[PDB]
């Protein structure tokens, strides 16, 4: 194979990752290990997320993924919601949730 | 003979209704166009003579109501903490004491 | 033409429903203005930042980038829009 | 002209754990964003690491420690295998 | 006599809040770094002056806390902090969940 | 060990905090907060020096990991 | 020197060099050493005066860090500034909430 | 012995440039040195991140000057632009 992604197996672009950290001047010099590394890094998280973000997406009977979905997703996910704990999504909307005080008895 | 209503609702519930209606959506809440208006004015006495990118305007409505609805969750916690159910404005300084804002 | 008082445009209805996704039942009087205060802070902060991003790019016209760097110089992250 | 985005990768992945689910504009921009702001903090925080030790490269040691210092624990142990495992997949191959 | 409860309290005060010497003696509070450090490592060594730093952060820290908790309490008619207190302000910070 | 942090060094630390009554369950609350933030601490601490290939944790490493946790510190070679 | 040259105290070399290793942009410019070198002597200058001030009110000939704490905290912009930094050896300020004030 | 560098004199220089009469304590300066690294670091890295920004090669000047107006205060960050430009009009003045 000549793509670098597949020597790697992986769906990303390693060459545009390699030029990327290139041309960000993180440090004088790249090694060639670590555009690997950081590609199958991005992929995981990807991965991860679309997998709850379909499942959400499943759960509202949609096709498509949508914000909400990918909001849903991450901010019901401990760790992710603690990854992203510090970012907003455009209409991302809020999980439901109502104080126990404010419920009539 | 005359026509009567049947009832009237407690106070209350239709705020609860309100809650999860607004939290099952996520259409953005504050009207477009005052908001427009009153960023271009804050943007003026910056600085004179500025357009803007219609997304740009959106990005900004868009950070700001996520910011003003965690900032009413904190409020809700400060007026649970202090055993009431209103939220006042003392509740909406501490909670920007407590986040560090100023 | 001027534009003055722009900030009451934030109508009371409009905080109302904003509160009511913040997961508050009852809202005081006095918070309106309280809350009024709070977003125009809040927008000559952001507004600042990327009027000075603009600035130093020598543009006339405000970017959804520069809005996207300011957030994310005030640790307030956004995604959609960019970046 | 060229504005390069993520947005085929995300497909490819997506039809990988979804072959039956569609994404729409704006949630590919979203986690376009979020790719890239991964991108940035993991790649600073390897600058600072190969500073911090007087370095002039960035190996991917540097990332894997990185990875380490940002995401959570089960989270940050996945990623570190699959780092792992595809940095000895590109070495073998 | 008696000093009325409350007043050497204030006294208390008066005196840590001019001072800048660290609060928890020393050795303890090494001792309890290289317990937390030996779960992540085996056969680790500190520089007392890291040992220091780590007070440092951890008393900074720890003294900002109790003053948002005493805004808490006070916030909420009270004058002694309880756990809650510490909970809420932790919550509002974004430390704890 | 954990407990090493004495009741009284509590309210000595509170006293500095400007706080003036304290309640018992507060000491055990403020050992379990101090706990956590030391883990997390010297996790990215550890984890510095582990890079750096030393058996030694450093002042420096400990610094790195206040300015990564948003909680700068000065005073020790910043 | 350079320095000299620009009316600084500050070493400019010492801040060019530091631009140049610091993998901050491919190409440095010249006057940004100078810049960025007389920003921060003016800043340093501003907090020693406070510090100084300080401790001229403790009564003290070399300043401590309790002094500079004191200047930093007390200022309103330079409290600002350093919002997310804690001072060795600082303290806090003296401050009392009123309703735990005798009465 | 490792010749280990630090902001120490010319803190001294200034200092007394402020107060002739003074003195400062070594744990005063160390947290001195701090400050300047932190400030020197962050100001670089909104440099950086405008030249990033802006597609271009050189962080100039004008990077600096709109930096410290992103970081700094109203009136320490007018004050740190009056001094800069006056330092750096008087530099390209001498040579």
């Amino acid at each position: 194979a000549k793509t670098r992604s597949s020597r790697a197996g992986l769906q990303f672009p390693v060459g545009r990752v390699h030029r990327l950290l290139r041309k960000g001047n993180y440090a004088e010099r790249v090694g060639a290990g670590a555009p690997v590394y950081l590609a199958a890094v991005l992929e995981y998280l990807t991965a991860e997320i679309l997998e709850l973000a379909g499942n959400a997406a499943r759960d509202n009977k949609k096709t498509r993924i949508i914000p909400r979905h990918l909001q849903l997703a991450v901010r019901n996910d401990e760790e992710l919601n603690k990854l992203l704990g510090r970012v907003t999504i455009a209409q991302g909307g809020v999980l439901p949730n109502i104080q126990s005080v404010l419920l009539p008895k | 003979g005359g026509v009567m209503k049947p009832h009237r609702y407690r106070p209350g519930t239709v705020a609860l209704r309100e809650i999860r209606r607004y939290q099952k959506s996520t259409e953005l809440l504050i009207r477009k166009l005052p908001f427009q208006r009153l960023v271009r004015e804050i943007a003026q006495d910056f600085k004179t003579d500025l357009r803007f990118q219609s997304s740009a305007v959106m990005a900004l409505q868009e950070a700001s109501e996520a910011y003003l609805v965690a900032l009413f969750e904190d409020t809700n916690l400060c007026a649970i903490h202090a055993k009431r159910v209103t939220i006042m404005p003392k509740d909406i300084q501490l909670a920007r004491r407590i986040r560090g804002e100023r | 033409k001027v534009l003055r008082d722009n900030i009451q445009g934030i109508t009371k209805p409009a905080i109302r429903r904003l509160a009511r996704r913040g997961g508050v039942k009852r809202i005081s009087g006095l918070i309106y203005e309280e809350t009024r205060g709070v977003l125009k802070v809040f927008l000559e902060n952001v507004i600042r930042d990327a009027v000075t991003y603009t600035e130093h790019a020598k543009r006339k016209t405000v970017t959804a980038m520069d809005v996207v760097y300011a957030l994310k110089r005030q640790g307030r992250t956004l995604y959609g829009f960019g970046g | 002209t060229r504005k390069e985005s993520y947005a085929i990768y995300v497909y490819k992945v997506l039809k990988q754990v979804h072959p039956d689910t569609g994404i729409s504009s704006k949630a590919m921009s979203i986690m376009n964003s979020f790719v890239n702001d991964v991108f940035e903090r993991i790649a600073g925080e390897a600058s600072r690491l190969a500073h911090y030790n007087k370095r002039s490269t960035i190996t991917s040691r540097e990332i894997q420690t990185a990875v380490r210092l940002l995401l959570p624990g089960e989270l940050a142990k996945h990623a570190v295998s699959e780092g792992t495992k595809a940095v000895t997949k590109y070495t073998s191959a």
